[PDB]
C-alpha cells in the first residue's frame, strides 16, 4: 500500500476527499512509461511529462488526421458546415427562409426518370407545388445544387430536367461544375489552360453545347471553382478544449474542407435581398458580389510565408472573361487577403445570333438580356409577386379596365423612369419602364392575355481607356 | 354573472355592461420572403423512401442546432490505425453528431473508445505536473521504486 | 378555504369592491419632551407587542386619495 502512502503524503488531496482516484491514475501511468529512460528529478520529470505529451500527441493527432479527412466524413462535413456558412451570413430577420432537402445526386435523376413528365416529378412537388404553386405558400427563389457536375449523359440529362423545372417555378438552379468538367482531374492546374474556348468545342460536350442553345437553360447557372470552409486547427491560433491539436495538412490540398460555391453564390442572392428587397446586385466587388470573410491558412512555403488561396485557383481576368462568355459564374479571389468577387452572373444560355435586319440587330440585344441572370431575378420576382397578388383576386368584381389599373398602379412603385436616380432608387426600384397591355380571349369571355413588358437599368462592364499624350492641352 | 340593477321607473336607470366591441379586421399585405431550397446530399447514405414523401425542413440561425440533432448524422467508416506500430492496420469508428461542436476533435475523440483512454491518459499527466515540481520528495521515492522493484510491479497491474 | 373568495372574484358585480392595505399608524405615543401633556409628564411605555400602537384602518387612508 505504498501508493496510498504517496497520496497521504501529498497534502493537497490526502484524506480521500476529491480527486484522489484521478491522481492515483496519474502516478501509476507515469511509472509504466518511466522504464524507457530512468531518471530521478522532478523538474526534469516536469519535462519528461511533457516529453510524454509530445510523443502522445504524435499518436493522437496522427489518428485524428485519419478519423477526419475521410471521403465519407469530409464530403459530409463540407456539405453540412457549408450550410452553416449559408445560415450565418443571411439575415433571417430581413424576410428570408431556406428549405433543406435531403436527396442524393444519383437519386434525383432516377426521380426524373420516375415520372413520365417533369410536371409530375418528385422534385417538382417540392420546388413548385409545395412552395410557389400553393395558396399562401412562400414561393421558391432559387435552388442551391450541392453537386459536382460532370459533362456526361447522367449529368446533362439532369440539367435538361432542371432547366425545364426552373422554367416552370421561375427559379434558377445554381450548382457547380467539377474539376473533371474541364478535363483536368486535379483542380489547381486551371490557369495552365491556354485556350479554354477550344476545349468547349470538343465532341465530348455535344450534350453541353446543345444544353446551352436550349430555351429553358436560362434558369441554370453553374458556379465557381470551390472555396475554403475550415481553418485547420492550431494549439495557439484556434485551440481545442483540454487538448493541443495541430492538424498536419499534407501537400494534398484535398484534405482542406473545400465547400461547394453554390452556397457562396446564394449568399450574394440573399445578402442582396436583405438590403434592397430585390436581387440584381450580385456582380460587384464593391456592389454586392464580394464573398467576404473567407478562411485563410498562413503556412510556410519554400522559404517564404504565404497564404493558402481560399479558392483553389487564382482566376485571372482573361480566364474569367473567357468563362463569362462560355456561361460560368466564376469567383476571382483577391490575391493576398480573405476576400473574393463575382464579376458576371451569366447563365449557361448562349446569345443566339440573329440576322442583320433592323429587328434582328435589335432582338439580338433583347435576347442577350435574358441570359445574363441578374435580370431574371428581377422578373422571377415579377412572377412570384404577380402569381400571389392575382391569386387573392379570384372571385372579385373586376373589369379589363380594372385589371389594367390594379397592375399599372402596382408595378409603378417598382419603376423609376429616370436617367440618373440616386443609388438607392436604382435598387429599391430595379425596373426602368413597364408596359402592360391587357387583351381578351374570345369564345370563353373573361380570360385575359396581358403582356407585362419590364425593362431594367444597366450596370458597368468594360471600357477602353486609350491613353496618349497631347503635350500642350 | 348578473349586474346589480335597480327597479325600473320613470327615473332613469343607468347600468354598466361592457360591450362586444368592433374590430373591423385590418388589412396587412405581407410580402414574400426570398425562399431558397438548398438541395444536396446531407447525410451518409441513400434513404429508401421515394422523393415525393420525404419532407423539407426550414432552418434559421436559432434552430440549426435542432435540425442537426434530429438528422442523426451517423458516420460509420473504416479508417487507418495509427495508434500502434502497424502500418497495415485499420480501425472502424462510430460517430453520433448532435451539435456543431461535434465536428471538433474534442467530441470526435470522445466518441472513439480507443481515444477515450488517451485523453484520460493526458488528463492523468496534466494532473501530475502540478504537484510534481512543488514537493522535492517525489524523486527521493523514485529511487526507492528503483530499489523496490518487486513491490512496484505488483502495484502497476492494479 | 377561499372557495367563497374565488367565486366572489369571478362575479360581475365585484367590480365595485376594492379591499385595501395592511394598516397604518395614527397616534405617536406621547413623550415629556416631544409631545407633552398639560401639567403632567407622560411616557407611554409601548411594549414589544405592536398591537398597542393606535393602528387605524386604511379604508380611511385610501379614501383620502379619492378625495384629494
Amino acid at each position: 500500500g505504498s501508493l496510498l502512502d504517496e497520496i497521504m503524503a501529498q497534502t493537497r488531496i490526502a484524506p480521500s476527499e476529491e480527486g484522489y482516484d484521478i491522481a492515483k491514475k496519474g502516478v501509476a501511468a507515469f511509472i509504466e512509461n518511466l522504464m524507457g529512460s530512468q531518471h530521478s528529478a522532478e523538474p526534469v520529470n516536469k519535462s519528461l511529462v511533457d516529453q510524454m505529451l509530445v510523443e502522445l500527441d504524435k499518436k493522437i493527432s496522427a489518428q485524428m488526421d485519419e478519423i477526419l479527412h475521410n471521403s465519407q466524413f469530409q464530403a459530409m462535413e463540407s456539405a453540412w458546415r457549408g450550410l452553416k456558412l449559408f445560415v450565418d451570413r443571411t439575415d433571417f430577420r430581413e424576410n428570408n427562409k431556406v428549405e433543406i432537402l435531403h436527396v442524393t445526386k444519383d437519386e434525383l435523376l432516377e426521380d426524373f426518370e420516375f415520372a413520365p413528365e417533369t410536371a409530375q416529378s418528385g422534385l417538382y412537388k417540392h420546388v413548385y407545388s409545395a412552395g410557389y404553386g400553393q395558396f399562401g405558400g412562400e414561393p421558391v427563389g432559387a435552388i442551391i445544387g450541392n453537386y459536382a457536375f460532370t459533362p456526361s449523359t447522367p449529368d446533362m440529362k439532369l440539367l435538361q430536367y432542371m432547366g425545364a423545372l426552373g422554367a416552370m417555378a421561375h427559379a434558377p438552379f445554381i450548382s457547380s461544375v467539377g474539376p473533371e468538367f474541364f478535363g483536368i482531374d486535379s483542380f489547381e492546374e486551371l490557369p495552365n489552360i491556354k485556350d479554354l474556348k477550344s476545349t468547349f468545342e470538343s465532341p465530348k460536350y455535344t450534350k453541353w453545347r446543345s444544353l446551352r442553345e436550349s430555351e429553358d437553360a436560362r434558369y441554370l447557372g453553374l458556379t465557381a471553382p470551390r472555396f475554403l470552409l475550415r481553418v485547420p486547427y492550431d494549439p495557439i491560433e484556434n485551440p481545442v478544449k483540454s487538448f493541443n491539436y495541430a492538424e498536419n495538412v499534407s501537400a494534398s490540398h484535398e484534405h482542406y474542407l473545400w465547400g461547394n460555391t453554390a452556397f457562396a453564390f446564394a449568399t450574394r442572392l440573399t445578402d442582396s435581398f436583405a438590403k434592397y428587397r430585390w436581387c440584381p446586385n450580385i456582380i460587384g466587388p464593391q456592389s454586392g458580389g464580394a464573398v467576404e470573410d473567407l478562411p485563410v491558412h498562413v503556412f510556410e512555403s519554400m522559404g517564404a510565408l504565404q497564404s493558402k488561396i481560399p479558392t483553389e485557383v487564382l482566376i485571372t481576368d482573361r480566364k474569367e472573361f473567357e468563362l463569362a462568355e462560355e456561361g460560368f459564374i466564376a469567383l476571382t479571389m483577391r490575391k493576398g487577403s480573405d476576400n473574393a468577387a463575382f464579376f458576371s452572373a451569366n447563365s449557361i444560355q448562349k446569345p443566339k445570333v440573329f440576322p442583320n435586319t433592323k429587328e434582328g440587330k435589335e432582338a439580338e440585344t433583347n435576347y442577350k438580356l435574358g441570359t445574363q441572370l441578374p435580370y431574371m431575378m428581377i422578373i422571377n420576382r415579377l412572377a412570384h409577386y404577380v402569381k400571389v397578388l392575382q391569386r387573392e383576386q379570384i372571385g372579385a368584381w373586376k373589369e379589363r379596365q380594372d385589371l389594367e389599373r390594379e397592375l399599372n398602379s402596382w408595378i409603378k412603385q417598382y419603376v423609376a423612369d429616370q436617367e440618373n436616380p440616386p443609388a438607392d432608387v436604382r435598387s429599391r426600384r430595379p425596373l426602368r419602364a413597364a408596359r402592360i397591355e391587357v387583351m381578351d380571349v374570345e369564345g370563353n369571355p373573361g380570360w385575359y392575355q396581358v403582356s407585362l413588358s419590364v425593362r431594367p437599368h444597366f450596370k458597368y462592364m468594360g471600357a477602353n481607356f486609350e491613353l496618349s499624350l497631347v503635350g500642350r492641352l | 354573472s348578473k349586474e346589480g340593477s335597480v327597479a325600473p321607473k320613470e327615473r332613469i336607470n343607468i347600468k354598466y355592461i361592457p360591450a362586444t366591441g368592433d374590430a373591423q379586421a385590418e388589412v396587412a399585405e405581407v410580402e414574400l420572403p426570398l425562399k431558397t431550397l438548398v438541395v444536396g446530399d446531407f447525410k451518409g447514405h441513400a434513404e429508401q423512401t421515394p422523393l415525393e414523401e420525404r419532407a423539407t425542413v426550414t432552418v434559421d440561425k436559432n434552430n440549426f442546432e435542432a435540425v442537426m440533432r434530429e438528422s442523426e448524422l451517423k458516420i460509420t467508416a473504416t479508417v487507418k490505425n495509427k495508434l500502434t506500430d502497424d502500418e497495415n492496420a485499420e480501425l472502424p469508428v462510430e460517430l453520433n453528431f448532435k451539435s456543431l461542436a461535434d465536428f471538433a476533435p474534442d467530441a470526435v475523440a470522445s466518441q472513439v473508445p480507443e481515444l477515450k483512454k488517451l485523453i484520460e491518459l493526458r488528463e492523468a499527466l496534466v494532473a501530475l505536473k502540478g504537484p510534481l515540481g512543488n514537493i522535492p520528495a517525489f524523486r527521493e521515492r523514485l529511487q526507492s521504486l528503483l530499489n523496490s522493484e518487486e513491490s512496484r510491479e505488483k502495484l502497476l497491474a492494479e
